[PDB]
């Protein structure tokens, strides 16, 4: 009894550096009672989850975020590169109330004039989220649609309980055919979920474009207290970091430098990326009465697996889900929490 | 795919396939070889189209017999669907197997969807481009055009590449269908229209309406190579009665006898104006009366014959004179006698029907005027026309049409029934007598058809019962079966809304005008839907009237202003162009973002010929049932006739009609086995006739979907499309109901030789 996944590519190249713009719509239609507050604030949450998210795992990447209401769309956020900015965004939102439709067209051209900026090694996806049953377009849809998949914007949206079939055909224009990315809900902890998946970088068999290098230095942490002084917010900074060459002082941030113009990250945020480069092979159930190994964990130590046979329950889940380029075991609890947050194999680093 | 029905190689264009299109084919083939016509259930959710021209191309090219296949369609779109469905079955046969096609199978419908020439397309009425092609390209205006060459006559000149190239040939290759054979033809800058008509002695396929198969007066030129030992398929047979009895249909009003009364004085005129400059000829044409029916120049005419036939093909006729009507000026006379004493029988004070007979009989009394020759109306009257080779026709359509009952009444007898009716009640108190007339039987009008042929097959997505037909139609079939959707997945939810919030016991059979108490149930209803569903939903309506005013009243509601301001309305509208135009601009905006609703009656032309995917249909909602005796006793003696004649009482068949349409209208929805989406119906009755829907429509109905409220049905859609929008696609669950390309077939099946 197992729903997994069972070819896990990942071993090859994923979209890293992206410019990602979740689109929100503020609607009479977020009001509905649906969901348990609504869905508005609900959305408003998750999103304020997802800011979170996407910036820790994706520390690197940049983010603006857009509202639709009344028939329109609306910017919350430049370009940014801070979380707080983007989080207190939201909580700026949530106060404020949704209104009128959207107006589906202006949102994604918007993001259109948003995204030309950013250079080829810098990726560029939208995420809409959706939970309306229409739009209101006032520019031509599948005019706008050519140009955006024509400029290389791959978008994923949520969709709310419902299915709107130029969303599956944008999105499969975007996505160059295959489409995974209309994932709609039924259930909340289903959209967590749905936040999670969207928080990677995302391949699906890639279009050999232009791999480009990237330079950029590095700063370092400052030794005066007293001497507050910054040139990135022009305030006190009783210290910080000193861009490689330009050598002007910057408040902590892991963002692109503000005299010359380069990225400053330490190497922290490339380990991440490593963390999304090789992935392992999913620890594998093993076989139930075959598998007779030493009866604990080995990742960590948990002496039960089986009652050995008790007819019925025993003979369920012979659960020692163990490595299968080490073999070495890992519990249940193990197992997700290695696959989860420090994929980290130690049995399979281990030699 | 290439598999067997342990006999036929099948060229399959897909490599998947449906477990139910094998038994679909095995039966059909079953049939074939022992030619019959084996009423069947084939649901549309499955194309039936390429289970069908596949098993006939792997019949007619494997079986060195039968080469000639026909399949009637019920109208042209139908048609043109099958074409591109049959071009995509042979472009891959040619993929598959290389070249041994060799394969012509071409449809045709008439001038007013194929008249190339520009002037004349740009008419709009299909009776004036048939005689303006006609004189256009008459076998008379290329003669005097070429005694005589004058800017009088001229002609499409797609007529005459026609003669030039294609009538010693055929096209290249190609199954050129409506868009591929009307490019083509422009290319070569040719008339369609009479290529398809001297094509057909060649063609391996042919399709075309019903009516070219039905109405013996374009039903007249089947060759017996088209008919000897063909194989004949009908689908979506389902409303073909209709058909039939249309067919043998004749209604009137004195306005027509007005018009009648002007060409019959203008033929006064002609014979006068001709007679007195030259009557020889008209003497050369009596001693061709004289010498008999003339098919020297009767029905030797390829392109003269003026009057159609309104009689059976040919076979109620005799070939003698018509007596003394030899002389024309007689024949005028009579012509008269006709109008006139239509005239004095067209003011009734109250309704009165008729047998041929009865009132024929009547007739001979007031005016002692005779059958045979009464019969030969038509035919003289056409003869006549062209010995005066007119110039115009359309003081003469009330002619040729008062030909057509003549004929018919004269000849056709205690099948039918006259009928006249002083004015319209709907119009009650005011001068609109008609003198209609028309059959009762549709077994007598295909009868023609079963008795040329054998192999004949008939395939509703509709069909039930399977012997309601065998009893109208009294014919033999052998293997009646339905098939039931073997699916493992719901996709499809038909409820019955017999309460509404109120859970009022709803109907539109209460009256066909308002009682706000259902009103407001079917606006909630209605609005509620508007909000929840997604783009592309329509609702069929019993009435087009009864729709009228309830929208009138609906729009006097706020009713309208919710789904303005969520989708879009698409209303129904007598004028065919306009109600066209208002489908593809629902069509584009449902497949575009804002959502589009339809809604419409059952009897509307749209659900006639216009399916639907997932796109265009979500729900559909049957809003109480399609019934009609708000209208005429047409109908009434229709089931008098039905009693005493087959054991069919009224509210059996009202009820079976009634769920034929429904069913006929609900089929749109489903394209393919990715198809899904609502169906509603909206009335108290649909309960007792749960049996009477077809068989998979059936299995979707559990008895816990009946009789529930309009919010739990509200509950029910919800789930259901929060459902439908997941990816449940275990492919491991797919093959027991899709068998899986050339092995779960072979696998089960040739272990199915069980
Ligand atoms: S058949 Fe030829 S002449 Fe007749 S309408 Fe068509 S194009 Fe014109
Ligand atoms: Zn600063
Ligand atoms: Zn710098
Ligand atoms: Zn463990
Ligand atoms: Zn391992």
């Amino acid at each position: 009894k197992k729903r997994t996944a069972k070819k896990n590519i990942t071993p090859y190249q994923r979209g890293i550096i992206r410019s990602l713009i979740l689109t929100l719509d503020c609607s009479e239609a977020m009001l509905e009672k649906d969901l348990r507050p609504n869905r508005h604030a609900m959305i408003i949450q998750y999103a304020i989850d997802f800011v979170h998210e996407f910036f820790d795992q994706n520390p690197i990447s940049q983010m603006g975020i857009i509202i639709m209401r009344n028939g329109l769309a609306q910017l919350v956020s430049q370009v940014s590169g801070n979380p707080q900015d983007h989080i207190d965004a939201l909580k700026s939102i949530r106060k404020q109330e949704p209104k009128g439709n959207p107006s589906l067209q202006n949102a994604l051209e918007m993001a259109r004039g948003l995204l030309l900026p950013v250079p080829a090694h810098c990726t560029r996806e939208v995420l809409i989220v959706f939970g309306s049953l229409s739009t209101t377009d006032p520019g031509d849809i599948h005019q706008t649609i050519d140009s955006l998949v024509s400029e290389k914007i791959r978008v994923k949206v949520l969709g709310l309980s419902a299915q709107v079939a130029i969303c599956k055909e944008l999105c499969k224009a975007t996505n160059y055919g295959d489409e995974s990315f209309y994932k709609i809900l039924l259930d909340e902890t289903h959209l967590k979920e749905l936040f999670n998946e969207a928080v990677t970088p995302l391949p699906v068999n890639k279009i050999n474009k232009g791999f480009t290098l990237v330079k950029m230095g590095f700063p370092t942490r400052i030794f005066e207290d007293t001497p507050t002084f910054c040139s990135c917010h022009s305030k006190l900074v009783y210290g910080g970091y000193f861009c490689p060459n330009c050598h002007s002082k910057v408040c902590s941030l892991p963002t692109v430098c503000p005299c010359c113009d380069l990225m400053l990250i330490l190497s922290t945020h490339l380990a991440r990326s490593y963390h999304h480069l090789m992935p392992l092979k999913t620890f594998a159930e093993v076989p139930t009465t075959e598998k007779f190994r030493s009866e604990d964990c080995f990742s960590c130590q948990s002496r039960f697996p089986x009652x050995x046979x008790x007819x019925x329950x025993x003979x369920x889940x012979x659960s020692r889900y163990r490595c299968e380029d080490c073999k070495q075991e890992f519990c249940v609890d193990c197992d997700v929490f290695i696959h989860e947050i420090l994929h980290n194999c130690p049995g399979c680093e281990s030699k | 795919m290439k598999f067997y029905i342990d006999d036929l190689p099948v060229l399959f264009p897909y490599p998947k396939i449906y477990p139910e299109q094998y038994n679909y084919m095995c039966d059909i083939k079953k049939t074939l070889d022992v030619g019959g016509n084996s009423i069947l259930e084939m649901p549309s959710g499955t194309g039936k189209t390429v289970s069908l021209l596949s098993l006939t191309i792997a019949y007619q090219m494997h079986y060195p017999e039968h080469r000639k296949i026909i399949y009637c369609s019920r109208t042209m779109s139908e048609i043109e669907k099958a074409l591109v469905e049959l071009e995509n079955l042979m472009d891959y046969r040619t993929k598959e197997l290389g070249y041994q096609e060799d394969f012509r199978g071409l449809g045709l419908t008439s001038r007013k969807n194929l008249c190339l020439h520009p002037e004349v397309s740009k008419e709009r009425k299909g009776t004036v481009v048939d005689e303006k092609c006609r004189r256009m390209t008459n076998g008379q205006a290329k003669r005097k055009l070429e005694e005589d060459p004058e800017a009088n006559v001229e002609l499409c000149e797609y007529h005459e590449n026609l003669y030039n190239i294609e009538v010693e040939d055929y096209l290249p290759k190609g199954v050129f269908s409506f868009e591929k054979l009307l490019k083509y033809c422009e290319e070569k800058t040719l008339c369609p229209y009479f290529i398809v008509r001297r094509m057909i002695s060649l063609c391996n396929i042919i399709i075309y309406s019903y009516h070219y198969l039905l109405d013996p007066k374009i039903a007249e030129r089947v060759s017996n190579e088209v008919s000897k030992d063909s194989i004949v398929i009908f689908d979506e047979a389902h409303n073909i009665d209709n058909v039939c009895i249309e067919s043998l249909s004749l209604d009137l009003t004195t306005d027509a006898l007005r018009r009648a009364t002007r060409g019959a004085n203008a033929l006064d005129e002609r014979i006068s104006e001709v007679r007195k400059v030259d009557s020889q000829k008209l003497q050369d044409e009596y001693e061709k009366l004289v010498q008999g029916l003339h098919s020297a120049d009767i029905l030797t005419d390829q392109e003269e014959p003026f009057v159609e036939t309104p009689v059976l093909p040919q076979d109620l006729l005799t070939e003698a004179i018509p007596g003394n009507i030899r002389r024309a000026e007689h024949f005028v006379s009579f012509l008269k006698r006709l109008i006139e004493y239509l005239k004095t029988r067209m003011k009734v004070l109250h309704v009165i029907s008729e047998t041929p007979k009865s009132f024929l009989q009547h007739l001979k009394q007031l005016t002692f005027i005779e059958r045979k020759p009464l019969r030969f109306c038509s035919e003289r009257l056409s003869l006549l026309v062209r010995t005066l080779e007119v110039t115009e026709v359309e003081d003469f359509t009330a002619l040729k049409d008062i030909a057509t009952f003549a004929t018919l009444i004269s000849t056709y007898e205690e099948g039918f029934l006259l009928i006249i009716e002083p004015y319209e009640i709907e119009n009650a108190a005011v001068p609109n007598p008609i003198m209609r007339f028309t059959c009762l039987d549709a077994s007598i009008a295909i009868k023609p058809v079963f008795e040329r042929f054998s192999s004949v097959i008939i395939t509703s997505g509709t069909i039930s019962p399977l012997d309601m037909y065998p009893r109208m139609l009294n014919f033999k079939t052998v293997l009646q079966k339905s098939y039931a959707m073997t699916l493992a997945k719901k996709s499809f939810l038909p409820m019955i809304i017999t309460k509404g919030s109120d859970q009022v016991a709803i109907s539109s059979r209460f009256e066909i005008r308002n009682d706000p108490s259902i009103v407001r149930n079917y606006g909630s209803m209605l609005v509620e839907f508007a909000k929840i569903t997604p783009d592309g939903m329509v609702v069929f309506f019993p009435s087009y009237l009864y729709m009228e005013s309830i929208v009138s009243m609906w729009q006097t509601m706020g009713i309208l202003d919710e789904v303005w301001k969520h989708k879009l309305i698409l209303v129904e509208t007598p004028d065919a162009q306009e109600t066209s135009l208002a489908l593809e601009t629902y069509r584009k905006a449902c497949s575009n973002g804002r959502g589009a609703i339809l809604l419409s009656v059952a009897r509307g032309k749209v659900s006639e010929g216009i399916d639907f995917d997932h796109q265009y249909g979500r729900t559909v909602l049957m809003i109480g049932i399609p019934f009609q005796y708000t209208e005429s006793r047409i109908l009434k003696a229709r089931l008098e006739f039905m009693r005493e004649n087959y054991r069919i009482r009224e509210n059996d068949f009202l009820s079976f009609d009634a769920m034929r349409h429904a069913a006929q209208c609900l089929g749109r929805v489903l394209r393919g086995k990715d198809d899904y989406g609502v169906m509603v119906l909206a009335d108290r009755r649909f309960s007792r006739k749960r049996s009477q829907l077809p068989k998979w429509i059936a299995q979707g109905l559990s008895d816990a979907d009946l009789n529930l409220s309009t919010d739990m049905a509200i509950s029910n859609t919800k789930q259901f499309l929060r459902t439908m929008a997941q990816p449940t696609d275990p492919k491991d669950q797919e093959g027991v109901s899709v068998w899986s390309y050339e092995d779960l077939i072979k696998h089960q099946n040739s272990r199915k030789d069980q």
